[PDB]
RNA sequence: AAAUUGAAGAGUUUGAUCAUGGCUCAGAUUGAACGCUGGCGGCAGGCCUAACACAUGCAAGUCGAACGGUAACAGGAAGAAGCUUGCUUCUUUGCUGACGAGUGGCGGACGGGUGAGUAAUGUCUGGGAAACUGCCUGAUGGAGGGGGAUAACUACUGGAAACGGUAGCUAAUACCGCAUAACGUCGCAAGACCAAAGAGGGGGACCUUCGGGCCUCUUGCCAUCGGAUGUGCCCAGAUGGGAUUAGCUAGUAGGUGGGGUAACGGCUCACCUAGGCGACGAUCCCUAGCUGGUCUGAGAGGAUGACCAGCCACACUGGAACUGAGACACGGUCCAGACUCCUACGGGAGGCAGCAGUGGGGAAUAUUGCACAAUGGGCGCAAGCCUGAUGCAGCCAUGCCGCGUGUAUGAAGAAGGCCUUCGGGUUGUAAAGUACUUUCAGCGGGGAGGAAGGGAGUAAAGUUAAUACCUUUGCUCAUUGACGUUACCCGCAGAAGAAGCACCGGCUAACUCCGGCCAGCAGCCCGGUAAUACGGAGGGUGCAAGCGUUAAUCGGAAUUACUGGGCGUAAAGCGCACGCAGGCGGUUUGUUAAGUCAGAUGUGAAAUCCCCGGGCUCAACCUGGGAACUGCAUCUGAUACUGG
């Protein structure tokens, strides 16, 4: 199915995830349909590390796209903070 | 990655004082400055165009103590930046951390200033920065750490700097052993005996 | 309103089909000269309405044989 | 095979192959009956064979042996061939 | 606001000159190799050759909430106790927590590897119609009632093994009818026809044949129409060289009809017509994965396609199908071949171009490592299990980047070395001496972040007949890290553990002494007895944990000249002419809007390049946003020029 998940970009020991909408059969960092945000897990709290568009995410979830557990937690925290 | 050999040899080869010694004497009393190094130093051969360009580049490098890879990257970034390439290059050279520490007065020479920086005795905005090539930005505050304020090296350097000229872009307090980088120096603030266009022509050929 | 082409009929010996040559004016990618280029298409001509030399208007459709994927729309000029 | 799942898959695949072969041969026979009735020109026998062939063809198309498109093709072809006689 | 601000020459033909013209050099770059040398770290990269052959270990499993079950270990158990009476130690029970084997479901078509084949059966760009699509998702309905088997198991038995055979028994969400049947299929229509499956949680009473039926919730099942995704198919243009390859083609081109496919189609067959491709290079031959991109360049171009991402092809060689939504299937099946191995000689088994690794080839490319902690994947209600993907670690200076190998003072300028007009000069503040410091490495002590979740509790809401069960939402408690002795910080001691390589005739920065066209050097133009060119020494120059040589691409090379060259004598006007294809074409009007131009829309994947910022102590690196992607198609206009 179509899933919304993270693609682990970045450097060694300093990950940077791109929230991508991708067909669940492709590789992690492989072919994806649309990038709907990012997530920097080692942000300094001085800057922003969660800029995932909720509009297109909700549009895709409305079309049957699946949300991974980490992306679900990210959406929950983004809704709580904002 | 460092030049550790004789210092006055460089100033004798360049025919100009490179401030490679503290200043307890005049260089004329320590070496034959007007004579090139080596057995054939009395002769002065006619320099080519490439000779003059290379000698000016080497003079700037030996002034700032920068090796060739870092200086080439400096020229690359200066040619990338907008404006005149030469003053961009000299500003990038003056922005270094050890250069500022020397100009601030905490180092008698840029070698001992680089030793102060590298040995984790210099702070930038309260954060100990031990990179000599660290680009110091405007409004930055550079200070000696609490543990290194007890060294007589810094005292002698402070005195030797008080007997020098004062740079316009540095607000230093010798008591607190701290200073502020107000701004990048314009072309008119550095030495006038440095032809940046020679380096630009050498690196653009 | 439908996307179509236009060319001259160079062969009609086959039954229910014609060969239309679409000539186009393309600039040379290197030397900048505008050169002629010919695109010959096997077009389906039901009723055998088109003769050699007709300037015909054709459109693309589903494959009708091994080499025919275009069909005729109308004839503009008729072999004279 | 080296993996256990591969061995079980081979066993299941040959069992399903035999089952599908039986079903496909039955369907092919019941369609050949309609085709032979078409050849003979017997329209009553042709419609009888078509009425016998239609349900099992729909059933095998519904059970996943053949596609619904193939069942529709068979039905339409044999209907158009029967209508060419009477 | 920014995101094209970009272009260097030199040596060598001559006694000398100008021109022509080739050769060579100065610049970047690399999946590099070799020689000398070698301190640390961060980030990346690492069989380019034999798509040669492979020892060994792992790389795809999962579900008891589908099913009969119980073989193993943990418990409950009824009954018999060694007896040191509160340890109770073995006889039987799937009773349950679970679970080997087995049926069944899903997954093994993903993820991972290689570039052999492929010059268009592929790729890129832009369009299109005649299609299917498991899991995910929206809507509407249904989900009734039966049957025959079969694995396991049991008994016997054939084999060295691999693996079977016979007879009997049993279950299901396995299999098969029946009923049902429409906005589904066939048909113009009438009508005809087609499906299914249960399981789990809890429970108030009513009724129980003591299993439970009965209620509710969750989940699963079947049919149809959609969405999303993926895939199949078609057209145009582009995508190497060779004419010392010019003709090619019989299912060949088209048509009618039958068949076939999920789908159009010579996809296939019968018949008929006689066509189709080709000088805009068909056919044939050699080479080759394609692209975003990378290197170079001022640009146009030239070269190239390793890592990263998309597409394709392959899986020992050749062929084929089966299952399945999807394969003609790396770790599936059948056959044939070569090869290797086991054998009781009758038969068997295997495919590292998965991760390590071995032999071989080569100038050359690494560990038979740790963990599923994070991301993702498969299965499962979930817990969870599996995952050589992946996260990390090991090795290599292979590259980029950063830091260190100390700092200050230090003379009549010591010694030795080298040169010397023998005065001295230089090595050279260089050393020694003195004062100071401790980055990195060494020893010891603290110590983030990658960690989200998941579990158990309670409380609220929803659901319900129910204050159970379940779902969501708060809070509480105890936990989850391979890296790892982390990054980072703090303390100790002592300059203590850390500089080499090439060059010095000109091009090209850097000069003297000593030893015979020999030894030797040489990228292009020295050595025949005072050689700045050989070899050594002193000195100096350039780079620096690197330095050189070799190999390769572009530049310089305007030296294939589109931008941007020439042909009287330097290479170059066919011996001359006629002339088909082709190229170009006097002048006016009208018309068209093909070239051309303008605007808009769609697209031009992400990464990369560039600009402004942000985070790593800086940098490399990572990253936010923008610009760019100079292209193609469509639509609407313009009519000067070219074309009709």
């Amino acid at each position: 199915m179509v899933t919304i998940r993270l693609a682990r970009h970045g450097a060694k020991k300093r990950p940077f995830y791109q929230v991508v909408v991708a067909d669940s059969r492709n590789a992690r960092n492989g072919r994806f349909i649309e990038r709907v945000g990012f997530f920097n897990p080692i942000a300094s709290e001085k800057e922003e590390g969660t800029r995932l568009d909720l509009d297109r995410i909700a549009h895709w979830v409305g079309q049957g796209a699946t949300i991974s557990d980490r992306v679900a937690a990210l959406i929950k925290e983004v809704n709580k903070a904002a | 990655a460092r030049y550790l050999g004789p210092k006055l040899k460089l100033s004798r080869r360049e025919g100009t004082d490179l401030f490679l010694k503290s200043g307890v004497r005049a260089i004329d009393t320590k070496c034959k400055i007007e004579q090139a190094p080596g057995q054939h130093g009395a002769r002065k051969p006619r320099l080519s165009d490439y000779g003059v360009q290379l000698r000016e580049k080497q003079k700037v490098r030996r002034i700032y103590g920068v090796l060739e890879r870092q200086f080439r990257n400096y020229y690359k970034e200066a040619a990338r930046l907008k404006g005149n390439t030469g003053e961009n290059l000299l500003a990038l050279l003056e922005g270094r951390l050890d250069n500022v520490v020397y100009r601030m007065g905490f180092g008698a020479t840029r070698a001992e200033a680089r030793q102060l920086v590298s040995h984790k005795a210099i702070m930038v905005n309260g954060r100990v920065v031990n990179i000599a090539s660290y680009q110091v930005s405007p409004n930055d505050v550079v200070s000696i750490r609490e543990k290194a304020k007890k060294q007589s090296r810094v005292k002698a350097a402070l005195e030797l700097a008080e007997q020098r000229e004062k740079p316009t872009w540095l607000e230093v307090d010798a008591g607190k052993m701290e200073g502020t980088f107000k701004r990048k120096p314009e072309r008119s603030d550095l030495s006038a005996d440095i032809n940046e266009h020679l380096i630009v022509e050498l690196y653009s050929k | 309103k439908i996307r179509t082409l236009q060319g001259r009929v160079v062969s009609d010996k086959m039954e229910k089909s014609i060969v239309v040559a679409i000539e186009r004016f393309v600039k040379h990618p290197i030397y900048g000269k505008f050169i002629k280029r010919t695109t010959k298409l096997h077009v389906h001509d039901e009723n055998n309405e088109c003769g050699i030399g007709d300037v015909v208007e054709i459109r693309e459709c589903r494959p009708l044989s091994k080499t025919k994927s275009w069909t005729l729309v109308r004839v503009v000029e008729k072999a004279v | 095979a080296n993996i256990k799942s591969a061995k079980k898959r081979a066993i299941q695949s040959e069992k399903a192959r035999k089952h599908n072969a039986s079903r496909r041969s039955m369907m092919r026979t019941f369609i050949k009956k309609v085709y032979a009735a078409i050849e003979a020109g017997d329209k009553a026998a042709a419609q009888k064979a078509f009425n016998e062939m239609q349900p099992i063809v729909d059933r095998q198309a519904a059970k996943g042996l053949i596609h619904k498109n193939k069942a529709a093709r068979h039905k339409a072809n044999l209907t158009a061939q029967i209508n060419k006689l009477a």
